[PDB]
Order: structure tokens, then sequence, then C-alpha cells
RNA sequence: CUCGA
DNA sequence: GCATCCGTGAGTCGAGG
DNA sequence: CGTGTCAGAGTGTCACGGATGC
């Protein structure tokens, strides 16, 4: 779906390749661990925040 | 034998992994100096160290034992000595 | 903080 | 081997808060 | 003194050089 969104641009194609982690409660741990440091990231830790 | 007495150390280790990064930011708010949470967040963990009561039933939440600790230490904390000079 | 050359 | 990022600097004097 | 849910910061400079780093 974020293909079907943003496929009008070459910039979008170029990062989603690009991209280092791919999966909904992948990405949403590393975002959890950039921004809360120290703390154990669980799936429904960071859904919550 | 010596293992025994390094799985008391893998205990705290444990704890800390769970608990200290959050209960560093319940001192932070209730403070305001992150340099004092820290103070507030080595103070609570060593008293755990010192109740077994406290580490023994996992059934049982430790995290709140830990928020009320520190709440006493900060409202100690916020008599006298700091009422004059602060 | 606010102003004077 | 080089782009990144860190740390450095950014007029002088005076009056009241 | 004893302590057993959880509640959680500021954000409109920039030029320039060189050590720092994938």
């Amino acid at each position: 779906q974020i293909v079907e969104r943003f496929g009008f641009s070459e910039i979008m194609r170029s990062t989603l390749e690009k991209d280092n982690t791919v999966g909904t409660d992948e990405a949403l741990l590393d975002i959890y661990r950039k921004l809360r440091p120290g703390e154990p990231p669980t799936k429904e830790s960071a859904q919550t925040l | 034998v010596s293992g025994a007495a390094a799985a008391e150390a893998a205990l705290m280790r444990a704890l800390y992994d769970e608990h200290a990064a959050v209960l560093w930011r319940y001192a932070l708010r209730l403070t305001g100096d992150a340099a004092q949470a820290e103070d507030v967040v080595q103070e609570t963990l060593l008293r755990a160290w010192q109740h077994p009561e406290v580490i023994g039933d996992t059934a049982r939440p430790a995290r709140a034992w830990l928020f009320t600790v520190a709440r006493n230490m900060i409202i100690d904390e916020r008599r006298s000595a700091r009422f004059r000079n602060v």
C-alpha cells in the first residue's frame, strides 16, 4: 500500500528499497529503541506510546 | 557454591533492564533534575537488593514498590535541607 | 528582562 | 580514502529589574 | 519511619575548520 500511494515519484521508490527493516512489529520497535532507549521493547509498549 | 553468588548479581542485572530506565523518567518529573533522578534510581534499587521480600514474589508487582520508594525519597529530600538552601 | 551612545 | 559533525567564535560602555 | 496500578523535558543563529567516523 506504500508503493501504491507514493509510486509516482522515484525518490520514494528509493526509500522503501534503501530501508533497513520491514515489518509492522519490526519498525514499531525500531522507533521505540531510539525514542525511549534503555527500556525493554514490547510490541504493545510501543503500540501504546 | 561460587555459581550461586553469581546468580544474585545476574538477578539484579535483570530488574535493571526492565525497571531502571522506566523508574528514571518517574523521578525526573518529580524533581526536574536529571542528575538527581539518577541518584534516586541507585538508592531505590539499592533498597530492592536489601529487601529480598520485594524480589521474592514475581506474582506481585515489584515495579510499583519502586515508584513509592522513589516517592518517599523525593518527599524526604523535599524536607528541611532543601527547604532553606535550594 | 527594559532602555541610553 | 572522504563525508560527517563537533566545537569554536560572533562591539564596548551606562541606567533600572 | 514503611514503601507493592500507574502518572514521563526543550526545539527560529551560522561560518568555518578539523578531528571524527562508515
